[PDB]
């Protein structure tokens, strides 16, 4: 299991790789703090719009 | 008084001095990082800024002024406290689930916690210099080290080591020991101040460095990239502080974290001794501690490894043939019964001796006294206070009366002059010494340090006096007589609390000033300055160790010290009084509970019918109306075979006693030899059965130390192997003697030895929970007495008698016994070390003993250092290696107890004692000095701690922080 752990750390440890999960830790973070009580209408909404696009042969 | 607002809400001042004490009195959350309530205000992380009189400035330095205006949730005092903990953080990477302090104390991450802090204005930075982990016990991690200070101010004025400094003058300020020489080579004696202080990880024990928790036993290699990970994914403290509280939770379960008190000597430290299942991680000491509070030595804090020792005796040994056979525990206490029937219905009890050990509890030497009275009928007891704490004892009864101390440690530091003669209490009570140190740098305090050596108190003392090989009594004489001839001496207390002054002043009529001059070996401005002192002094704390109290008239010189304080006046005044040094963790406790032959439990003498009377009714059986014979005199009985049957415990006196080739004598000729030990000590190698000790972390129990604080300890460990703790190994030969003892935990023997005593009376383990602790006398109520003397003495007139001595003469051999060998101990090192030398670190810092000679000694007979030498005395012969130092002083060589092959000391002492108490003159020793080995290696390596050159300075120095360019003051800065 040491080794293990020293392998993953070893290639984890590239700033790509923190910056990603760093990323998505903060993506998690805005779409909490996006209202989407309001945006269940602008779902239904886009639903609609995407039904008459497709419509269109 | 001094009415103050805080938080816009009118709130009143006390006795503090600093804004701080009221914030935290007031349960205000200030951030106070850099502050310990033991250190002082340290002033060195600028987290604690409040707004007073609107200016922003450190609460933990500013004064409580009358009148002021404190303001604490402020958006600027915020900001301003955010801005230094944000410095801080720069200096400390702060990775707290994978970091072994994070057991949930660390003030960092409560403080960060408490602020509720997410980011850091200034990123980490590592410092260049690496971790030092050259010290065996605690090592420094620069890149954690938030210069806060605590560590250099517990070294330097709470512990006045003084090897700590911090070099601001650096680009990168960090702690350096000494002038930056690594750890292990400079001049830290190990006592742990700065590991105890240390808000960070940064000054911590090894023993927790990759064994706290769990994910802290990851491997760096492939720990600090997951550090470097967690800093580049976490945006905001709180999650991840919170996943570290967890962590710490984490630890709460593998870490027992029990009050104990030290084992090793009489200042009686107590400390939680944080565990992982049988190994020691960290010996944490408490501010809540009565003795030491974040007080410690090196021992009680890193000397712990003996419990967990493989050399540790798992099982009783009963001697078969010519081996140690290692028997069952039911089959030893059958044989051991049996033999002690057979010798005590043979030539009756009066011909048994048992001993207890001054490092057992308070229960274990109770139940010795009782295995010995109530169960066999002899009164035949004693323990190392024989030749430790009898004449003192002796003293204290012939004048004042109550055995101990005067006072707790706090009354010494309280005192305006402290009088040590005859004591090392660097090297021996060394957290005494912190004390006594601390009120000398700090409260100015000036001390009196008599004694034939140079140790560090000596070159640290406002006056050091080397007098004669047991001299003290002249000199100290010839100082009460001027004391009570020129009026100095306090008239009203010796009217009050005194009796015979005249007789007293009679028998100082043969003592002069020139007498004790010609006598001593000491000038005649010295002494009559030391006068002056002593009776220009308000309060007179006077400690005497081993160096006065083991001579052939130790107990004179003991009584004339006392009386000495009685003409000077400090008995019953707060912060002075006598303290003899008690020396084991217990032997003022074991004192206290009968281990002397003459006294019973309650400090009572035996020959009284009224405590006799009260003893036949509790026990059930008759007490022996004979005194019981002294220890030192026992070996003499033996070869005139008056005694054949020993039971001592805990106590190697085959090794300790005076003239060892006497008791090994002895011991080839008694025949039944019973020894209850943890390792297989000296004593324990002569015996007929061995009997498993268990070590004090194991057991449970009250330990008495030497201000008289009887401390309840804990159970830290199971016993190893299955060896019992050595109150239910007393317990059970008394049943197998036919006693009838029903004691389920150690707490039934504390009650019913309170009921019997009348000093412990109050005394209750529901009274001794935690860290509570009772100084006896305690009366039924549970009101304890802090202070002795306080209103009256307990003599029946309620006032002392002044005891007229004189010098007795010291038992020096006299002609080819030139050169005077001094004995005593190492602070490192426990008599000889079958403790520390366990712990690989100790041994590291001092491996063997050493001759310690004086430099002009090393002229005319051509010595060097490190050479094989032979002492040899009409009682011995040892081989010791030898030491170039400047502590002592001509012929007079010390010799450390820290051995205990052939170059034990204890061969060239001889079989002469006190006449008041045949406490042996350990102290009285001369020998040869033959050279056999020209060039070898030295004793003391370079990393001992003798060898470094220590920095004095009074605290963190800050002000060269605060003249450094780059440092901002917070309070300005935000501005
Ligand atoms: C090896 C590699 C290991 C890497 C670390 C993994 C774990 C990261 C921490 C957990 C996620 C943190 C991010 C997140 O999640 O959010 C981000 C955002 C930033 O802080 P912000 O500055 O944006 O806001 C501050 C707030 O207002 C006040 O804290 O929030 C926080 O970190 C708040 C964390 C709250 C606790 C953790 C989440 C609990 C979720 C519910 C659990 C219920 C259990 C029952
Ligand atoms: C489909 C299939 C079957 C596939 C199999 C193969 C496959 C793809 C497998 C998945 C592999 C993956 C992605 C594994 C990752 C998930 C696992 C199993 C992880 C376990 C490994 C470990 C040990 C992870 C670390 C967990 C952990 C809690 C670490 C501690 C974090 C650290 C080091 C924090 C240090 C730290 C820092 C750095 C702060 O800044 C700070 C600031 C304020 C307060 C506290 C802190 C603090 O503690
Ligand atoms: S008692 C005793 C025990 S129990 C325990 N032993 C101990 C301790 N610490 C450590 N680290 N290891 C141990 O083994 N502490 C406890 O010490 C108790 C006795 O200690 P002392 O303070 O008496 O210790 P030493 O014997 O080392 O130092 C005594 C000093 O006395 C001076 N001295 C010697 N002969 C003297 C004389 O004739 N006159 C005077 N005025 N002084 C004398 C020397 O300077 C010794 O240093
Ligand atoms: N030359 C010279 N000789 C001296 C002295 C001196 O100054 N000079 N000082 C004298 C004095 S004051 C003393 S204290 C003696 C020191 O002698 P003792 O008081 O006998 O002390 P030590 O040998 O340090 O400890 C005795 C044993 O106790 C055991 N032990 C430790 N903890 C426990 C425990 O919890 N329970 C039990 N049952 N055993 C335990 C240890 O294994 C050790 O072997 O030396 C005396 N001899
Ligand atoms: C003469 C230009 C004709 C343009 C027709 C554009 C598409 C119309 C139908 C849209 C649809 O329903 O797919
Ligand atoms: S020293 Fe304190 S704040 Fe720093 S990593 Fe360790 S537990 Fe966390
Ligand atoms: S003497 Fe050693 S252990 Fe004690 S504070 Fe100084 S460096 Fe730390
Ligand atoms: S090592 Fe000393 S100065 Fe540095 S953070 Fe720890 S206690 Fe403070
Ligand atoms: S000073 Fe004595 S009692 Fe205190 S920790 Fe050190 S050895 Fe233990
Ligand atoms: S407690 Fe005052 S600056 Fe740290
Ligand atoms: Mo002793
Ligand atoms: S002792």
């Amino acid at each position: 299991g040491d080794k293990v752990l020293d392998i993953l750390v070893k290639k984890a440890d590239t700033e790509e790789t923190a910056n990603t999960l760093k990323n998505l830790l903060l993506l998690f973070g805005t779409l909490g703090m996006l209202d989407v009580k309001q945006l269940e209408p602008l779902i239904l909404k886009v639903n609609a719009g995407v039904a008459s696009a497709v419509e269109q042969k | 008084k001094k009415t103050i607002t805080i938080n816009g809400v009118e709130m009143e001042a006390s006795e503090e001095q600093t804004v701080l004490q009221l914030l935290n009195n007031s349960s205000i959350e200030v951030p106070q990082v850099c502050y310990h309530p033991s250190l002082g205000p340290i002033e060195t992380c600028d987290t604690c800024i409040v707004s007073i009189n609107g200016e922003l400035k450190r609460s933990c330095s500013a004064e409580l002024k009358d009148g002021d205006v404190i303001d604490t949730l402020s958006p600027d005092v915020k900001k301003a406290q955010v801005i230094g903990m944000d410095k801080i953080l720069y200096n400390h990477e702060l990775y707290c689930t994978v970091c072994d302090y994070n057991n949930g104390g660390c003030e960092i991450h409560n403080t960060v916690k408490e602020m509720k802090i997410n980011h850091q204005s200034i990123p980490f930075d590592h410092k260049p210099y690496h971790k030092d982990e050259s010290h065996p016990f605690y090592r420094y991690d620069p890149d954690q080290c938030i210069l806060c200070g605590r560590c250099v101010e517990a070294c330097q004025d709470v512990q006045v080591t003084e090897t700590l400094t911090i070099d601001w003058e650096r680009k990168r300020p960090r702690v350096i020991w000494d002038n930056d020489v690594p750890i292990n080579e400079s001049s830290c004696v190990s006592c742990g101040h700065c590991s105890t202080v240390c808000p960070c990880n940064a000054m911590m024990e090894k023993g927790m460095e990759g064994e706290a928790g769990y994910l802290t036993g990851i491997n760096n290699e492939t720990l600090r990239p997951m550090i470097e990970i967690t800093k580049g994914v976490e945006t905001g403290y709180g999650s991840i502080l919170a996943i570290s509280d967890m962590e710490s939770a984490m630890r709460d379960e593998r870490i027992k974290k029990t009050k104990t008190v030290c084992t090793y000597c009489g200042v009686g430290c107590s400390f939680d001794v944080w565990t992982k299942g049988r190994d020691i991680l960290k010996v944490e000491p408490q501010e809540e501690a009565p003795a030491n509070g974040i007080s410690t030595c090196v021992k009680g804090k890193f000397g712990w490894d003996f419990v967990n020792s493989e050399e540790r005796l798992t099982k009783p040994l009963i001697r078969e043939g010519d081996h140690f056979r290692e028997a069952e525990w039911e089959e030893a206490l059958l044989l051991i019964a049996s033999k002690f029937t057979e010798l005590k219905e043979a030539f009756g009890p009066d011909s048994l001796a048992f001993i207890t050990s001054s490092k057992c509890t308070n229960e274990e030497s109770y139940l010795m006294q009782k295995l010995a009275r109530g169960v066999i009928g002899t009164n035949n007891v004693d323990n190392c206070s024989r030749y430790c704490q009898s004449p003192a004892t002796a003293g204290l009864f012939r004048t004042v009366g109550y055995g101990g101390d005067s006072g707790s440690i706090t009354d010494i530091a309280q005192a305006d002059l402290v009088l040590i003669i005859g004591s090392n209490t660097s090297e021996s009570h060394p957290v005494l010494s912190t004390r006594i140190k601390r009120a000398h740098k700090l409260r100015g305090q000036k001390v009196i340090v008599a004694d034939i050596r140079k140790h560090e108190m000596a070159e640290r003392s406002d006056l050091f006096v080397q007098p004669r090989a047991g001299s003290d009594i002249v000199w100290l004489n010839a100082i009460a007589k001027y004391l009570i001839e020129n009026g100095k001496a306090d008239e009203r207390f010796l009217r009050e609390r005194v009796n015979g002054r005249d007789e007293y002043v009679k028998s100082l009529a043969p003592y002069t000033l020139e007498y004790a001059e010609e006598k001593t070996g000491i000038d005649q401005e010295t002494l009559i300055q030391m006068a002056e002192m002593i009776g220009q002094a308000d309060s007179v704390c006077a400690l005497w160790a081993m160096g006065v109290t083991q001579h052939i008239g130790g107990s004179d010189t003991s009584t004339a010290i006392s009386n000495l304080l009685l003409v000077t006046g400090n008995y019953g005044k707060p912060g002075a009084g006598s303290y003899p040094l008690r020396g084991h963790n217990n032997v003022q406790g074991a004192s206290d509970f009968g281990s002397m032959p003459d006294r019973l439990p309650g400090y009572e003498k035996v020959t009284d019918e009224q405590v006799r009377q009260k003893y036949e009714r509790v026990w059930g059986v008759p007490l022996p109306k004979e005194p019981g014979m002294t220890n030192h005199e026992m070996i003499e009985k033996i070869h005139s075979g008056q005694l054949k049957a020993m039971y001592v415990k805990g106590e190697e006196m085959g090794l300790v006693d005076s003239n060892i080739n006497h008791v090994h004598a002895a011991y080839e000729k008694l025949d039944f030899f019973v020894v209850q030990d943890i390792f297989l000590s000296r004593t324990a190698e002569f015996a007929d059965v061995v009997l498993p000790a268990s070590p004090s972390l194991e057991k449970e129990g009250t330990f008495t130390n030497t201000e008289r604080r009887i401390q309840r300890l804990y159970q830290v460990f199971e016993p190893l192997g299955e060896s019992k703790p050595d109150w239910q190994i007393i317990m059970e030969v008394a049943n197998k003697l036919g006693a009838g003892w029903l004691y389920e935990h150690p707490a039934d023997i504390m009650e019913e030895a309170a009921k019997l005593s009348p000093i412990y009376a109050g005394v209750t383990y529901e009274r001794l929970e935690g860290y509570n602790s009772l100084q006896w006398p305690v009366n039924a109520d549970g009101k304890d007495s802090p202070l002795l003397f306080t209103e009256r003495f307990p003599f029946p007139d309620g006032k002392a008698i002044l005891y007229p001595v004189q010098w007795t003469e010291p038992k020096e051999f006299g002609e080819e016994y030139d050169i005077h060998v001094n004995n005593g101990r190492l602070l490192e090192h426990f008599h000889e070390g079958n403790l520390t030398y366990k712990s690989k670190g100790i041994s590291e810092k001092t491996p063997e003993v050493f001759l310690e000679i004086s430099p002009e000694l090393a002229a005319e007979r051509g010595i060097q250092d490190g050479t094989l030498v032979r002492l040899t005395s009409p009682f011995g012969n040892v081989k010791v290696k030898c030491l170039i130092t400047d502590r002592v002083k001509g012929k007079e060589v010390y010799l450390p107890m820290n051995d205990s092959g052939e170059a034990a000391i204890n061969l060239l002492t001889g079989s002469h004692a006190d006449k008041d108490t045949d406490t042996p003159a350990y102290k009285e020793t001369s020998a040869k000095m033959e050279i056999l080995k020209h060039d070898g290696i030295s004793p003391l390596p370079k990393i001992n701690h003798r060898n470094g050159n220590p920095q004095p300075q009074i605290g963190v120095q800050v002000h060269k922080k605060w003249a450094r360019k780059d440092y901002i003051f917070p309070g300005d800065a935000v501005k």
